[PDB]
């Protein structure tokens, strides 16, 4: 509550999404929009936590 | 053990729960106390998490998604989670009046976005 | 006789074909015991009380059909 | 008494048919506990009991459905 | 020459029994290979419930065949 | 009588055919649609459709075994 520090927080594409270890664990609907809109919904949840957090 | 973290306030948090019914894309599932992995898509539904005896918390739940981990964990995580006692029954009618007649009235996305918002202020309204 | 003797244990090869639906019926309902357990918790109990209810069922159809076979 | 001989041979053929029950009836219990023990849990216990248990009772129809074939 | 031509009717229509050890053999290695792609049940584990399954599924088939074999 | 009855026997027995040909597709199907959900293809899934074949079809050739001896001894 008083300095800080310049941290870095890396974001993951829609081809490095799906080529996961335990991707395949979760019941995810291979038909509909999942891999592509799991990857897209990271970029804005990222960007809304380190825009307040800065 | 259950873990409701929304993006303004905590609801679970900790593991201290027992069973929790939440409307998924699928169907109306519960999970109960270790449930299988099955991370799914949730639906504008009702979310209701029983808490031991008949203490529950029925949460109106915006959508999100349902993820259940292997090691007696849920995390629901939603955009939006209220109470059925944080809504009127006189401002909901007026949303739900101006998106029937908005739909297939113009073009863009505007025809596109007046048929889901009916569907989910019609679904919250039945559960009074 | 020879035609009622000759009768008698055709019947009970035709009454056996019936096998085929309790033989399946107690393998369907044990198909959904075991991968409706593997969510919990209807293990010892939930789904445990309509296993025992729903063998019992399936199971009369091949009793039923035993009686005939062996009384002719 | 030749209709009483020829109709021995028949019984344990047409009574012979009901192993398609019994005989898929062991492998659709081994097919659902086979798909939900590699994820959510183990298959030492939980599965274990009702797929041993549950074998047992799909395959009395070909053991009783066997017996009168061959006394005929 | 009514027991000679019972005895040849005997192992035809009793052999209609293998359409249930037929299919059932892979019915049990479908569920398998479906699953073993799931990450990561190869050695052992569902190799076990695979060579094991298959034999009880089979009692039926051999167990049906020593009866029309007998005529 | 006796030439009659082994005409029939090589014809009833040939019911059970249902089960061998469609354990081929049955055990295909899951190879085919489990290898397109990456990465299933050098040996793994292709072994042991092989070996899986063989169990299926040992039905088959055992039930016309019998057919075909009563036509011919």
């Amino acid at each position: 509550g008083v300095a800080f520090e310049p941290s870095v927080f890396p974001s993951f594409s829609p081809i490095s999404i799906e080529e996961s270890p335990k991707l395949s664990e979760f019941e995810l609907e291979e038909d509909q929009a999942i891999p592509t809109s799991l990857s897209q919904i990271s970029l804005t949840n990222a960007i809304l936590n380190a825009m307040a957090e800065g | 053990k259950v873990s409701l973290v929304a993006p303004h306030q905590a609801i679970f948090t900790n593991k201290e729960v027992s069973q929790v019914n939440l409307p998924a894309s699928s169907g109306e599932m519960g999970v109960l106390a270790n449930h299988v992995p099955t991370v799914e898509e949730l639906a504008p539904g009702v979310v209701e998490v029983i808490e031991s005896s008949g203490t529950a918390s029925k949460y109106f739940v915006s959508g999100g998604f349902a993820s259940i981990l292997p090691g007696s964990k849920l995390s629901i995580s939603t955009v939006e989670a209220h109470p059925l006692d944080a809504f009127s029954s006189e401002n909901i009618k007026s949303l739900l009046a101006e998106a029937q007649k908005n739909a297939s009235s113009a073009d863009e996305t505007v025809a596109a976005e007046a048929a889901i918002e009916i569907e989910v202020l019609e679904a919250l309204q039945a559960a009074v | 006789m020879q035609l009622v003797l000759a009768a008698k244990y055709i019947g009970a090869a035709i009454a056996t074909i019936g096998l085929t639906g309790a033989g399946i019926g107690i393998a369907i309902v044990f198909a959904a015991l075991i991968n409706g357990t593997s969510r919990n918790p209807s293990l010892r109990n939930t789904l445990f009380p309509f296993a025992i209810l729903g063998f019992a069922l399936s199971e009369a159809t091949g009793l039923f059909c035993l009686m005939i076979s062996f009384l002719l």
